[PDB]
């Protein structure tokens, strides 16, 4: 199917309303969409980062070698030719050592400076945004992250560390946990393990609000329990289903 | 008046054009049985291309000359053997073989 | 017409004039120094170089565009050997990538080297030098020419003055063949 | 501008795809003309009975009971087959028994029929409902048009394309009612940055601000002129269409508060456009045109009640995964991802300290989840 | 289209093709021996049964077209009549009709007036008085998304 | 069939948003009452307020056009040639 009835897509003009929508900042649901990452995408990201790092390290050395070649081709002196050749061989040995370095240190630290937009628009063809690539490389594509699941010895510590932090900061929780993991994964596992805050117990006002919802937005017999939860924070799906279905 | 008989062509960009150097010839390749019967015709007639072109309606005389030159340049022993062997000129059986070749090329086109 | 945004060509295909011209000049200089324009028509090589430049200036949106599509968009008669020149130039660029370190680790191809063509032209001198260290000739000659120009056996056997009259008789047309030819050409 | 000259009968143009152009008002007028109606009242029956039908047949062609008295007795229910449908040579009963076995395999009792119950209730909502006022009774023979709408991209392009809701409209009513009845998420969407002031109530939603909206049916541009803040994007559309000889003929422009569904010239099964908020475009597919019936909704006030509503999945809060997200954050260091989503409590407790100060630099916007209408 | 119901309707139409022309005696004999009102409710989901009957009536009226002889046409029309009159679904599903089909059945009524295929105009008139026909432009629903 | 190229009639024939934008770009200083009087009494006060709040700011009870409206992103200083962002910052 197609959604380009009027403007086929060859000359669609950007009108005043369209540019006003683009300039105001109303991003309803289009650009905020997220697509699941793929294995070949991970490999492409790693290869692109390694290639960018190696190129940025070698470009000054290549320029220095070009300068040495220009000096050799322009200087007709023989005494300085020996020094020029020695410096050229030194640069060649430096390049050889750089290439011989294992593929473990050329990836960079967790927080290093790179050109995310350049890497994205060169390799990913713009499909992956620069910020998404930065996040994926900083918290999900590092060899220092502990891929091992929680060995039932992190939740009890985090439920106190994050409580003391008041959930006000991101990196401090992971740093105090000290298990060489990302704060995102830690908080995700902790909040998947724990239960809801259990707002209240059989409140007549909330029961009547739920009855009003079932009278205004319910269709037939199926009940949108997610719609019920949206207007009532502090609940969980299974208990709410088992409770509201009866009495 | 031209009552919408032709259609305008969006060609001949005013900027520039290049050359082609190859316009019309566009020959058609031979086959194994066709080469065999061509060698048979050579042994039966000789090197006179007029008679060969007359007896070959579906292949051009220029193509026949090109094939003969290629054979002379590449396979000399075959030409020598063809000139050694001789066959009296046959007309009815040659026309029958021409019809057989027409049927064979029709079957090839069907395939 | 990829300089000014015209109604037909969208803005995505429109690219800078000076940068694209410089890229095309570098590519054609590379082709001239790598024995690509010698013996062949120059215009197909120029078309291939400008197409590669136009694709490298934005590899993302132009990965699917083809040579015929580019010629149709630009309103230019497509040269026939332009495809072969493009393939040979891409092979040369692949050799340059293999010479480079990060590209040879990346293991690019004739479709993914377009994004790094610009990097290939940054230090193309040493790359071409090394490539020649490890001549460009037609594909029909680089097929392992073991026996180059085989020596023909010298045959200067002349006899005394001739051979015999049997060959003369076998060359002469028989009366039967004469009558058959006369009947055929009557 | 007069309508396109064409016969009222919808002659086909493509096999099982769509018909040719035709008018709607004349269609309904001829539909009401070729019959008497007077049956959309549900007054069949809740004594002398034979004489009334005798007089009726006396006006009819046969004026006799010879055939009547026998066929009325033949066509009864006491001679009609609860009981298990078996012990008879049948064809579809094999498929029925196979379906029963497949149900007994995995399907448990009578449920998991979410869309089925949805359709059942949405069809029963329009069964025999009377208007509040006596002047709102729908007259007999009113045109009822079924119109599918395809606004969103967030659905399955794989599953034979079931993207969005279907509406019913009345011919005599105005197109502005349909325009206001279309429940678009972009209308509820709100623009503006509220990171420094999260407690500020979002005011001037896109529905109030971007009042520009226009329909497009067969080259006719209906632009809404009810409000003094409505622009005219059809101006730029016509400028583009006329700036070059692209094969598009001249297009007519009209007002949306002066042309009703009757005056339209449409093709059933042909896609038309409804564009508002600049780029928010809906593909409009008018599929069926039918008359009013006593079993349908007889109240003119509430007829645009949908016959179909597509289920949509709400975006859950990325932190707790227990509540639906209400805020979208970009360039947020504390957020795990770039296109991130948070609910009220999680956003407050993460992006703000114990006093409410903005912890860290980020860009937060009110995330109006698409699942807001249902 | 409903596959099994299509086969059932075709079999019933063949049987009507071998029966008398329009005599209701053979229709009663068919309702007795095979009971073409085979199944309406059974035991199935409410909407599944509703759509089953809806597709049955829609396909039956779609098959009810001009070309056939006086046996096939009458058989299809009165199969529809029986399915509507024995409606075991709580809503009385209206038979789907086309626009020009109304003029077609008007011409059929005119033919019956200038003919003597008795009891046919009677059953059709009873069906009309029952308020069963709901007319559209297509015998089914069509879109562009498929 | 300067920025003041459009006349009063050509201005009034444009939508309210464009009318307010052009008036602000031309005058750059005008009270809300004066804007209402120039636009006409038949236009709603809430509509005019919505139109002016997007292209003007409140300064001591008066309305002053925004800097970006006068200096587009592609414009520059006619006297020094500095980018329009610096001019907007200075005007703010």
């Amino acid at each position: 199917p197609y959604f380009k009835d009027k403007v086929t897509g060859v000359g669609p003009p950007a009108n005043e309303d369209t540019r006003e929508k683009a300039a105001q900042g109303i991003k309803a649901f289009e650009e905020l969409l997220v697509t699941k990452w793929k294995n070949w995408e991970k490999a492409l990201l790693r290869k692109s980062v390694v290639s960018d790092r190696l190129q940025r390290l070698l470009q000054p050395k290549l320029l220095k070698l070009e300068y040495l070649h220009q000096k050799q081709s322009k200087v007709s002196s023989e005494l300085e030719r020996q020094a020029l050749e020695k410096q050229g061989r030194e640069a060649e040995k430096e390049i050889q050592d750089i290439n011989q370095l294992p593929e473990e240190a050329l990836l960079g630290n967790r927080l290093d400076s790179h050109d995310w937009e350049k890497i994205s628009n060169i390799n990913f063809e713009g499909s992956r945004s620069a910020e998404e690539i930065r996040k994926f490389w900083q918290n999900s594509e590092h060899p220092s992250i502990n891929k091992q699941e929680w060995s039932r010895e992190e939740e009890e510590r985090l439920q106190a560390i994050a409580a003391a932090h008041g959930h006000l900061e991101w990196q401090k929780i992971a740093e105090e946990l000290g298990t060489s993991r990302s704060a995102f994964q830690c908080l995700q596992k902790f909040q998947q393990h724990n239960k809801a805050l259990k707002r209240k117990e059989w409140t007549e006002e909330e029961d009547r609000m739920l009855t009003q919802l079932v009278q205004e937005m319910r269709v037939g017999s199926h009940i949108p329990y997610r719609r019920i939860v949206y207007y009532m924070e502090g609940r969980d799906s299974m208990q709410l289903i088992y409770r509201w279905t009866k009495s | 008046c031209v009552v919408e008989e032709n259609d305008p062509i969006f060609e001949r960009g005013s900027t520039t054009t290049y050359s082609s150097f190859r316009k019309n010839y566009y020959s058609k390749p031979w086959s194994n049985k066709e080469t065999d019967m061509f060698f048979l015709a050579i042994s039966m007639v000789g090197t006179d291309f007029s008679m060969i072109g007359q007896l070959f309606p579906h292949r051009a005389r220029i193509e026949i000359k090109n094939k003969f030159k290629r054979e002379e340049k590449t396979n000399g022993w075959r030409i020598d053997k063809a000139f050694q062997e001789k066959r009296p000129f046959d007309f009815d059986f040659f026309a029958h073989l021409l019809q057989k070749v027409l049927a064979e090329e029709e079957k090839r086109k069907q395939k | 017409k990829l300089f000014q945004a015209s109604p037909s060509v969208p803005a995505k295909y429109v690219e800078d004039k000076e940068k694209m011209l410089s890229r095309t000049m570098q590519l054609v200089e590379l082709a001239n120094e790598t024995w690509l324009v010698t013996g062949r028509h120059p215009l197909p090589v120029i078309t291939a170089a400008t197409f590669l430049a136009w694709q490298s200036l934005q590899p993302a949106d132009r990965l699917s565009c083809s040579l015929a599509r580019f010629c149709k968009l630009a309103n230019v008669d497509l040269p026939y050997p332009a495809s072969s020149r493009l393939q040979e130039l891409l092979a040369v660029l692949l050799r340059m990538a293999e010479q480079l370190a990060w590209l040879r680790v990346l293991r690019l191809d004739k479709r993914s080297v377009v994004k790094h063509i610009g990097d290939l032209l940054q230090h193309r001198q040493s790359l071409v030098r090394s490539a020649f260290r490890d001549l460009l000739l037609p594909p029909c000659m680089l097929k392992s020419p073991k026996r180059i120009c085989p020596v023909p056996p010298v045959s200067t056997v002349t006899g005394d003055e001739n051979i015999s009259d049997s060959e003369i008789e076998q060359y002469l047309r028989t009366p039967q063949e004469v009558r058959d030819f006369q009947r055929a050409q009557a | 501008v007069s309508g396109s000259g064409g016969c009222n009968f919808p002659e086909y143009e493509l096999p099982e795809l769509n018909t040719r152009a035709f008018h709607v008002g004349a269609f309904g007028e001829l539909w009401r003309g070729r019959l008497r109606g007077a049956g959309d009242l549900s007054l069949r029956e809740p004594a002398a009975d034979s004489d009334r039908e005798d007089a009726a047949v006396a006006r009819d062609l046969d004026c006799s009971l010879e055939a009547a008295a026998e066929l009325r007795a033949v066509c009864g229910l006491d001679k009609l087959k609860e009981v298990i449908p078996e012990n008879t040579d049948l064809v579809t009963l094999g498929v029925r028994k196979r379906f029963l076995e497949h149900r007994e395999e995995t399907i448990t009792i009578d449920r998991a029929c979410r869309q089925e119950t949805f359709v059942y209730e949405m069809e029963s909502h329009a069964i025999g409902k009377k208007p509040e006022n006596s002047a709102d009774m729908i007259e007999e023979g009113e045109l009822i048009l079924s119109v599918n709408i395809l606004y969103p991209v967030i659905f399955h392009k794989h599953k034979e394309h079931k993207p969005y809701q279907t509406m019913l409209v009345l011919g005599s009513q105005k197109l502005t009612q349909l325009r206001d009845s279309i429940r678009c998420v972009s209308d509820l969407q709100i623009g503006g940055e509220f990171s420094n002031t999260p407690d500020q109530a979002p005011e001037h939603i896109s529905k109030d601000l971007y009042k520009s909206a226009f329909f497009y049916f067969e080259g006719t541009f209906y632009n809404d002129k009810r409000y003094p803040e409505c622009r005219d994007l059809s101006r730029t559309i016509i400028e583009w269409s006329e700036s070059h000889d692209r094969g598009y003929g001249k297009f007519q422009t009209a007002r949306m508060e002066d042309f009703t569904f009757n005056d339209l010239c449409i093709k059933l099964g042909f896609p038309y456009l409804y564009c508002h908020q600049g780029d928010c475009e809906h593909v409009i597919v008018i599929t069926d045109i039918r008359l009013v019936h006593h079993d349908d909704c007889l109240d003119r006030t509430l007829y645009p009640l949908l016959i179909k509503k597509h289920w949509l999945w709400t975006r859950k809060c990325f932190v707790c995964k227990m509540y639906t997200a209400r805020w979208v954050t970009n360039n947020d260091s504390f957020a795990p991802e770039d296109p991130c989503f948070f609910c009220d409590v999680c956003f407050r407790m993460l992006h703000y300290d114990s006093e409410g100060n903005k912890l860290g630099e980020f860009l937060a916007y009110p995330y109006v989840d698409p699942g807001t209408f249902n | 289209t409903p596959p099994g119901l299509q086969t059932d309707c075709e079999a019933l139409l063949s049987r009507f093709q071998e029966t008398d022309s329009v005599r209701f005696e053979d229709f009663t004999e068919l309702w007795r021996n095979m009971k073409f009102g085979t199944i309406f409710c059974g035991r199935m989901r409410n909407l599944e049964k509703n759509m089953f009957t809806k597709e049955a009536l829609a396909l039956a009226w779609r098959y009810f077209l001009p070309p056939y002889t006086f046996q096939i046409r009458v058989g299809a029309l009165y199969l529809l009549y029986g399915l509507y009159n024995t409606q075991l679904c709580q809503p009385k599903q209206k038979i789907r009709v086309a626009l020009k089909d109304w003029d077609e059945v008007l011409k059929f009524q005119q033919d019956l007036v200038n003919a003597q295929h008795f009891d046919a105009a009677y059953i059709f008139r009873k069906l009309r008085l029952d308020r069963a026909f709901h007319f559209t432009a297509m015998p089914k629903l069509l879109s562009y998304r498929m | 069939q300067p920025s003041n190229v459009l006349s009063m009639a050509q201005l009034r024939t444009l939508p309210l948003a464009d009318q307010i934008k052009i008036l602000m770009k031309n005058v750059k200083v005008m009270p809300f009452a004066n804007l209402m009087s120039l636009l006409g009494p038949s236009i709603d006060s809430v509509a005019v307020l919505r139109g002016i709040q997007k292209v003007a700011m409140l300064v001591q009870g008066n309305w002053v056009v925004k800097s970006d409206i006068l200096y587009p992103k592609d414009s520059s200083s006619p006297h020094s040639g500095v980018p329009a962002e610096v001019l907007c910052r200075g005007r703010d």
